[PDB]
RNA sequence: ACCUCGGAGCAGAACCCAACCUCCGAGCAGUACAUGCUAAGACUUCACCAGUCAAAGCGAACCUCAAUUGAUCCA
């Protein structure tokens, strides 16, 4: 029912973090926090890691 | 046909009885539902565990329970009471021992 | 008040500072089981490389 | 372990022990916590902060690890820019 | 003596003289450097700020105003360091504090802001 | 002593009077009698009496402590890390005060070994000595040391007093010949040439800030001047005093001993030095 | 028939307490993306391993649920 996807930062890059989201809804874009930029930055999900 | 029920004891209850000296951050008592409530200088974790916020001596009292107005469970439990009826609970306090610092002479400029 | 102490009282001014009590740490153990590695720094007093008999 | 080898007649170290643990010269063994890189998606950040720690060992774990290594591993090591070097000598014990 | 390919006459042939390795702002005869093994030591540089020829006059005024809480009754700027066991490193810390004061002088507060604004709101009382 | 005066009155010490110091010899316990052996200390019949208790670390079937724990590289490259024995300035002042290290000569690593100030072992991969800033205050010695690493504050403490520090490099082979030179001159080999540092250490020994032996002798007065400004001492010029000719001597790279050259064969027996005169050997040794 | 985890009784009032003992359940879902980083002091399932709680701090705003799970090596 849910999927564990990775979220890649759009800036200050190379920073990922994993989230859960439903199988059926759209591809996530979030405002997470980059500790490399040390700001809140949009992340875009790039790959589903595992269907939990 | 009674499977399960093999869980062990949580080892909860009071860790610091009344009168005990307590340093900052010591867990006073871990409960599963609010048997004791945090009073003066006592904090609460996510697990409803009471820890200490100052160094001092643990005291248990009985106080008037007046819940937060956004706590619709306990607030709805209030308004069903008759007109004199006042709820009490047992609270835990830490009476702080030390002063929080002294002024000391540093230099005669 | 600098002017009051120096000019007309004729003494050096006293300067105070609000000194908080030193932080409680428990008694140091030989085997600090399951503590992090920071535990050894709670109980030291110099942050400089000591070299011993060498 | 092997108490007397067939070639030298010496004790041998167990190399699992060296591969997982760090002997500080004062006698403390440092280790890493089990599962610190497993299933991080379902662990709270407090717990993940707890697992990413260098945790000391027990007394009997320490003596078990002493018996499973040899005197080479118990020795002063004056490395160049060692990260753990300030943790070898034991400061300020009152026993 | 013996000189191979990698002698310093061949690696660096521009500097070949023996005296080349040894031929040579704050003056230290002016400062008063004192010590107290108070565990750290504690170095203490004091110098009379008014007579300091080696600081500019406007920089002596900026130092005389900003760092007025270090200045003695006798006009001496007193500044210490007890950050190290080695009194070289504490003396270096003191001198670096001085050089920082001259460079910054050449070129919790909130509560006091509010208490001063309210003190001026009570100052609104004339004859 | 009253004790030899006691020995007058006593019978002569013989092989029939001798006795160990009480406490030396604990008595052997062996399994005979009612107490030391019926079950003989093994307990009741199980696996620990039979003699077959499993190996050290076996927890009886659950996964053992020393295996439940993730491999982490604490000891990953341990035998290729370089080690440097510390020599504090407290220690070196101590050696100079007690005549063990003569400061009116250059202090190479051989002079710290022969004074037995520092024990360094080239197996166990010590790459030599590092100077250590301990005892920098109360270090009152004009000295010329050649030490493989040196902290800034130790360079400052030596160079304050009119000293010279340089940091040389030694191969394990070269370091091994340096520390104990006399068991090398019984080995019959010609003196080899010490090798230059590897690529990790060339940026170390070519910097004038840490007094590299491959660095410019044209960038040294800037670095000596910078430390003299940082730690608040007036930099003395070494050029003026009488020890200057002593305080200037270095052996170049590819020279292990001081007055000698690579390719020489020291004949310890009749006190000679055999030198090669073949051109191919001279191209090889003076490289 | 069962094998792991949790709740209640047994086990009435600190903690602990068995049974092929009596009854319920779990192997998730939902919300949020600072579910960031650090760090005094503690609790702890009777060991260990695992688990929990946490002030101050830096950085920002201005998690619910009881259980809801799996070591090491290897990929
Ligand atoms: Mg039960
Ligand atoms: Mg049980
Ligand atoms: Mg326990």
């Amino acid at each position: 029912k849910n999927i564990l996807v990775r979220m890649v930062s759009e800036a200050g890059t190379g920073f990922c973090f994993n989230t859960k989201r439903n199988r059926l809804r759209e591809k996530l874009t979030l405002l997470h926090y980059d500790p490399v930029v040390k700001q809140r930055v949009l992340f875009v999900e790039k790959k589903k890691i595992r269907s939990l | 046909k009674n499977l399960g029920g093999k869980s062990s004891g949580r080892r909860q209850g009071i860790k610091k009885m009344e009168g005990h000296y307590v340093h900052a951050g010591n867990i006073i008592a871990t409960q599963r539902h609010f048997r004791w409530h945090p009073g003066a200088h006592v904090g609460v974790g996510k697990n409803k565990c009471l820890y200490a916020l100052e160094e001092g001596i643990v005291r248990y009292t009985k106080e008037v329970y007046v819940p937060h107005p956004r706590n619709t469970e306990a607030v709805d439990l209030i308004t069903r009471l008759p007109k004199g009826a006042v709820l009490y609970k047992t609270f835990v306090h830490v009476v702080p021992a030390k002063p929080e610092g002294t002024f000391k002479l540093v230099a005669m400029l | 008040v600098t002017y009051i102490f120096h000019q007309l009282l004729d003494m050096r001014e006293p300067v105070f500072e609000f000194v908080r009590p030193p932080p409680y740490h428990p008694k140091q153990k030989r085997f600090p089981h399951r503590q992090p590695l920071r535990y050894l720094d709670r109980y030291r007093d110099s942050h400089e490389p000591t070299y011993g008999i060498y | 372990l092997t108490y007397f080898s067939a070639r030298k007649g010496k004790r041998k170290t167990v190399k699992a022990v060296i591969d997982r643990f760090l002997r500080l010269h004062c006698g403390l063994w440092v280790r890493r916590k089990a599962g610190y890189k497993k299933k991080l998606w379902k662990k709270t950040p407090a717990r993940k902060k707890r697992l990413r720690e260098f945790v000391f060992c027990n007394k009997t774990q320490s003596k078990l690890l002493d018996k499973m290594t040899t005197s080479f591993w118990k020795r002063r090591n004056w490395y160049v820019d060692d990260p753990y070097q300030k943790y070898h000598d034991r400061t300020n014990l009152k026993v | 003596e013996f000189k191979s390919i990698y002698s310093l006459d061949k690696l660096y042939p521009e500097s070949q003289g023996s005296d080349t390795a040894w031929r040579v702002d704050i003056p230290l005869d002016r400062l008063t450097i004192s010590y107290c093994r108070s565990v750290n030591s504690k170095a203490e540089v004091r110098f009379h700020l008014a007579t300091a020829e080696w600081i500019a006059e406007p920089v002596r005024q900026k130092i005389a105003i900003t760092h007025k809480n270090k200045i003695n009754r006798l006009g001496e700027l007193i500044l210490t360091s007890e950050s190290s066991r080695y009194q070289f490193r504490n003396l270096a810390d003191c001198l670096q504090k001085i050089r920082d004061m001259i460079t910054e002088a050449s070129q919790k507060l909130h509560r006091i802001r509010i208490e001063n604004m309210n003190r001026e709101r009570l100052r609104q009382k004339r004859i | 002593a009253r004790a030899l005066d006691l020995l007058r009155g006593l019978p002569r010490v013989s092989l029939a009077n001798l006795k160990p110091n009480p406490g030396s010899k604990k008595p052997e316990r062996r399994p005979r009698g009612r107490r030391r052996g019926r079950k003989c200390g093994r307990g009741h019949k199980g696996e620990r009496q039979r003699g077959t208790r499993p190996r050290l670390g076996f927890e009886g079937g659950q996964t053992p402590f020393y295996i439940r724990i993730p491999k982490y590289g604490f000891n990953e490259g341990h035998s290729f890390r370089r080690q440097y024995k510390p020599l504090s300035l407290n220690r070196l002042q101590y050696l100079i005060d007690l005549g063990r290290v003569d400061p009116s000569q250059p202090i190479d690593l051989t002079q710290l070994v022969n004074g037995r100030g520092v024990t360094i072992q080239p197996l166990k991969r010590d790459y030599g000595v590092q100077l250590v800033e301990e005892g920098a205050d109360t270090f009152t010695a004009k000295v010329n040391i050649e030490v493989q690493l040196a902290s800034e504050l130790a360079i400052a403490a030596i160079e304050k007093n009119g000293g010279v520090v340089t940091t040389a490099f030694y191969d394990p082979r070269s370091l091994d010949i340096v520390c104990k030179p006399v068991p090398f001159f019984l080995r019959g080999q010609p003196i080899p040439k010490r090798m230059l540092p590897p690529e990790e250490l060339v940026p170390y020994y070519t910097d004038a800030k840490n007094r590299g032996y491959l660095a410019d002798p044209a960038k040294f007065p800037e670095a000596r001047l910078e430390l003299a400004r940082k730690y608040g001492y007036i930099l003395p010029d070494i050029t003026k005093d009488e020890l200057f000719k002593m305080l200037c001597t270095r052996k170049d790279p590819r020279q292990i001993f001081f007055g000698l050259a690579p390719g020489w064969v020291v004949n310890m027996a009749d006190k000679k030095i055999l030198k090669p005169t073949d051109e191919n050997l001279l191209k090889y040794y003076t490289s």
